[PDB]
Parts: C-alpha cells; structure tokens; sequence
C-alpha cells in the first residue's frame, strides 16, 4: 500500500489523496528464470483502518529454482520508478532477491495504481525508496512479521 | 491530513495459488503513513506449509 | 486441451498418455503493451468426458490498449515450440492478436505442462502448429463458439 | 488410444479477472483429439458483457 | 538471407522482389540469460553473387553460461513470423539452441528487413519454417561449412 | 564511466581501484518499443587523463518511433542497482526518457563491468543514483556539452 | 523470376565483437533461392580460436 | 586515492551505427571523480546531422 510512504510536500501525493474512498493496484513480478506471477490489492479504508482484499497468482517457476526450493532470504533495498503511462499511474521497480550462495535473483516490476475517485491529480516523474523485510517467522512460514519503510522523492540532484 | 490517520490500523486477506498450490494468508498491523512506515503479523490459514518462497509474496500484502 | 491435436507416431504424445488421470497446465501470456494472464486449468476425465477447471487472471492493460478497448480480430495461427525445462514439458509461442486497421499485436506464451500421474514420457524438442477461431458470437460476446485445430511436427527437413 | 477415443466431450468452468473485472464463463462442446480438433459453446455467466476483447481468453479454454 | 527460403505463389516474396538492387536487415537475439547480440546485414548483388557485408555485437553473456563455455550442439528447426510493423516487414522467432545434456537454452529473435527500393509491396502475416546446421567444422571452428534450408507458408489450416 | 560517481567510505569502489591499469564496461539498451543498443567502452588512464574507446550500435528501431524522429526531451534521473552475477559486477536500470508530449519512453539497462587487473575486490550490492543532461547543443546535435551527477549509497534505512 | 537466378554464389565478410572478444570471418557459398536452401564455407580469420559457441553467429551469415 | 587525481580531464572517440547510419564522435572533458561529477565537449566527425536522437547515446560518453 503506497500510502504507506513519505512523501516530500513537492511531490504529488496520489495514494493518500485516494482516501476516503480509497484505490487499487496492480502488479507483474516477472523473474528471470520465466517464474511469473500476477498480483492485485484493492484498497479501502473506514475508521482507522484500511481494509485489503488481495489476490496473488504465480506460474511457471522452474521446479529447481530458488522459489520452490526456497533459497531466497529476502528483497534487497530498492527504488521504484514513478510516473505517468497512457494516464495511469505507474511504478516500475529493478527488484532483486538475495538468495543462499550470495547471488541475486532478479524481478522486475510494474505496478499500475487507480484511484477509485475520478479527479485525483497524476503526479510527474518521480521516485520511492524501498526497504521491506520479514522481521521474524516461525519454521514453515505460517507466521510472518513483515514490516516496510518507503520515502518519495526527486533524485538526484535534489 | 484528515482522512488518513498518523496512526492506522491495516486489515489484510489474500487468496493466490502458485504453481498449482492454493493458500489463504490474514493480516493485521498497523502503520503510520506520513512516516512511510508499517509492520504486519500475517499467518497462513490454508495451504500451510508454502511449498514456496516466502519472499515472493510480502510486496503484495 | 493439447490433447486436442494431431500427433505423430515418431513424437511422444504427453498429453494422450496423461489419462485417465489427467494433467494440469499453467501459462504466462506477455503482451507486448505490458499488459500480462496468468492461466491454469487442472484436466480430468470421466467417461468420455474431459473436465476442466480454469482460472484467468491478467493485469496492467492499458486503458486505451486493444485489449481493454476490444479492437482484436484474432489470433493468427501459430507454431507452438515444446521443449523440456528443469523436467518438465513446455511450450513457448510467438502468438499475434490480428487487429482492426491491419497492424498486430504481439503476446509471448509460456506453457508448462504437468501430467497428474508419474509414468509419463517426456517428449523431445517438437512442435506444435495451431489455428484458433472463434466461429461466431453475440453482440456482446456472452456467446460465443469456439474451433482449435492442431498438429504436432518434427519442422524441417522432416 | 485405449484411455482416450476418437470422440470426446468437453465440460468447463473459467473464473477469473482482469484489470479489475470479474467474470465465470461456462463451456460445452466436442472434440476429435487424434484428428487434433475442438470446438466449443461458451456462456458467460457472470460479469457479461466483458469490457474486454474475449480472444485474450480463447487459447485457455 | 531470406532470399533462400521457398516462397509459395500466394505469398508475397518481399526478398526476391528486392532485388537486384538488394535490402539490409537488422537483428535483434535475445537470449535468456542475459546474453544479448545484435546483428545486421547489407546485401548487395553482383550478376550471379551475393554480397553480405555483416555485423555481429553481442554484450553481457555469463562467463559460465553455455555461450562462452562453448555447450551448444545446435539451433533446433524453427517457424518464424513475419508480419508488418509501422511499415517494416519483422520475423520474431521463438528460437532455441540444444545444448549438452538434451537441455535447451533459449533466445528471441527480432528481424527488421528493409528493401533499398522504396515502395517493394509488402506480404501478409506469413510463416517461414526454418532449419540450420553446421555441415562440419573442424575441432575449433576456425574452419565451418553451414547450411540452412527454410519454406514459407500460411500455417493451419492451408 | 563509473570512475565518476561518490562512492562513501562504507561501500567498495570498485571502480577507482582499477586504476591505473583501467577497465572496461558492455552494455544492452533495451527500449519497450523494440529498439535495442548495445555498447562498450574500454577506459584506460595515462597521467591526469581517462581515454575511451566507444562503440555503439542499434538496431529494430521504429521507424516513426520518437528515437527516429527525434522526439525525445531527456533521461529522467535514476537509481543504478549494483550487484554481482557469475563474479562480474554489474549494473540493471529502470531507465526513462521523457519525450515532446510529456509521456515517457522507457529502456532497460543493463551493464556488466570488468578490471583488468585480475584480484580488484567485487563490491556488494548497492545504488548509484544518477543525473545526465545535456547542458548546451547546437540545432543538429553535431556539438554538445553533457554532464553527469552520481552518487553511491546504501538505500534505505542507511 | 529472372532477377535472381536458379544458382546463385555467394560472398560474405563478417566482423564484430562478443563480451569484448573481436572477430572477423569469411565465407564463400552457393545456394539455390527458390529451393530454399544454401549452403556456405567459413573461415574465422580474426580473433580464432573463438572463445564462445560459434552457434551464436550462425543465422548472421 | 593517489592513483586518480581530484581533478581529471578526459579524451574519448566513439564509433558506431543506429539503423544502419554511421558515426564518429569525438570528446573532450573534465571530471571530479570523488565528487562524482563530470563534464565533456562532444563533436560528431562523420554522420553528422545524426538522423536519430542524440539521447540515446549520451550515457556511451
């Protein structure tokens, strides 16, 4: 959820200017091995709390590979890429996973985000520092504690 | 601000299927959006034990 | 359903000999505009009856792309290419979307093949031609029949 | 063929979503699989009509 | 050079038709590690002779990836498509090199094919069947005798 | 040439430390519209000055695309994500080129960086956040000035 | 066709670079166009042995 | 560093073809590389006007 991030008073805000009615997403995480997988979140809110209906679906990772083998350890820090296509707000990300042995595995990513009320005011060309990380899990994964730090800004040289 | 909180509540619930495996996962946390941070506690309802990388999903949460 | 095409003697048939218990199938569809499916679709058999289960998802269409503008014609026929990864059967193909004003839109296809029960050959380096079409339709296409011819080949010289 | 014959039947079930829209589309139809060829009547039952070109989906029929 | 490939009188043979005056094509293999090559081709004619002045740049290729380790045995027969891109005739392929092990290795192939004449009519969506293979070579390929055989067609039904 | 971007006292230079003797750099340029460059640049150094030996080439171009018709503005800032694969440093960008219309053309860049003196120690995954632009040009573009910013880091938190 | 003949010849000068290894090859081959078929000789002049698989540059001939 | 100085100046030739058009380029610059920031004159010899964006080429430099 995007709204989750700082966000420089210079910079267009779309996420949390999509509230109260709120917005959705949509995502591509396509891994170099051919692994691909679809994701999509739709977003609203009511009270203090934000509600997430998600659904995510991922075929064709090689039987062998990091995925099902589990040998990933976690995302690397990264940057994601923001801007305007065809008037829809998207986010592309070089994303990478640390695995076992020190190699990364790459993923690319393309987000489009919508806001659920007509009008919201696209922002121009900018970027969002990422850090997401699985704080603690019990043994099969059953449990996870994810937490995520994310701040907007302008590049270099500002 | 105004519509959003310094300080909110996120109640979360996705449904997938990866190569052929389908599992429930339900989350609840909490964030502070002006500050670009958040944290969950998800847990597994159905499909556990993910026969896959977790890692793969936590950017769709 | 691959097993709805035309096999030869001298190229092992993994989809006829994955019954009566059936095999399941996965497929990425790349569009060429960013826009991405995933598909599946768990094949059994009853009688003379096959039975599938299909799910499809797709995300980050552009809103004024053909495919959310409806402006396709149709597929044209294609040469599927079916070789073996991490052991197991997948098919990658070169598809095109034929669309209105005499330009194509391009989709990279990426299938892999499952079969439900072990005891299952898997075949060489082949190929696969198809001709999908849709016969006829309704105005808003909530009724449509739908023609697939297929046959497998060894490609040249063969 | 043994397991397989000259004549079969087909049943199906597609549920899915694109771009936001939901849709279950049933299917009837026949087919010759040592000949290589199927056809099929397809019914959407629910989300019709689609706001988006039905060929995306033909190939996962 | 398409030029060698058997054109059915009911496709347009741009190739033939662009002649004696010749054409250029440009090329695009993307392989699936990374590895990526470009490659063009001006051809010319001189009475009975062809004359290919070619250049070839490839980048990024792992060093223990089957490329620089040498693991290839061959390019499996292929089916390229040829269709009109913003007025540019363009072949994509789905091609794949069979390496040690019966495991292949995958690259995706982009031709551009451009007449030096202006105006050569140009063929509709079409198929061209291809087959390459190194004849004999010595033990480092210093010295190679290749062939290749193609025929053009209108895929299924036809 | 990376030789030029601050790196801080906390991440390895790799660059810097492979002076005098030098190194050298490969690159893919792969644009979403099919258009792809590949370049390389061998850089050796010899009292206070860097020489470079470039090369450059691309092919698959559109022909109405904004490359050919010279539609394009600038490259948006970016974030350079550094990681090592099969023990070459390299380099994978999500990289943007704002053109005449405010709408972005997007290019995939990928860059794999060797010394060459063997024993120069690979740096572990990082950012090198970037800023090119052309500061001054006459009308044809046969003169202009260019400058680069860049800047190392460690991403969020740190 | 007229234009081109039954029998043609062919000449051929290739010239490039592979992850910073250069190369130059020759060939010399006939063909016959309108079978489809060719057929050529390659001699690597520059840059041999070559240090990657010689399939690669194949298709560029 | 000792090895690179604060201050550097830089010399570069560059040689290419974008669809089929050739190129030469030649540069004439300065840097500070600790500082991350450099600077450079660039002329184009041969193939000038460049029938494409000069752009792309930038980041070659």
């Amino acid at each position: 959820n995007r709204v989750f991030a700082e966000y420089p008073d210079h910079i267009q805000d779309y996420f949390k200017q999509s509230f109260p009615k709120g917005y959705s997403w949509e995502r591509s995480l396509t891994f170099e091995d051919g692994g691909i997988c679809i994701a999509r979140n739709d977003i609203t809110m009511e009270g203090d709390t934000f509600y997430n209906k998600v659904r995510f679906h991922g075929v064709n990772f090689p039987a062998n590979g990091p995925v099902m083998q589990k040998k990933t350890l976690k995302w690397e820090p990264s940057t994601e890429k923001m801007y305007v296509r065809d008037g829809v707000l998207t986010g592309d990300i070089t994303m990478a996973l640390l695995l076992e042995g020190n190699a990364h595995y790459r993923c690319d990513f393309r987000t489009t985000y919508k806001a659920k009320e007509k009008g919201v005011k696209l922002p121009g060309y900018h970027f969002v520092d990422h850090c997401i990380e699985i704080l603690s899990h019990d043994k099969d994964y059953n449990k996870v504690k994810l937490y995520e730090h994310a701040v907007a800004h302008s590049g270099l040289p500002d | 601000g105004g519509a959003i909180k310094p300080d909110m509540k996120i109640n979360l619930r996705m449904e997938g299927n990866v190569n052929g495996h389908h599992f429930v996962i339900d989350g609840d946390g909490t964030g502070k959006p002006f500050e670009g941070k958040q944290s969950m506690d998800l847990e597994v309802k159905e499909g556990g034990p993910l026969p896959f990388a977790f890692d793969i999903l936590t950017t769709a949460f």
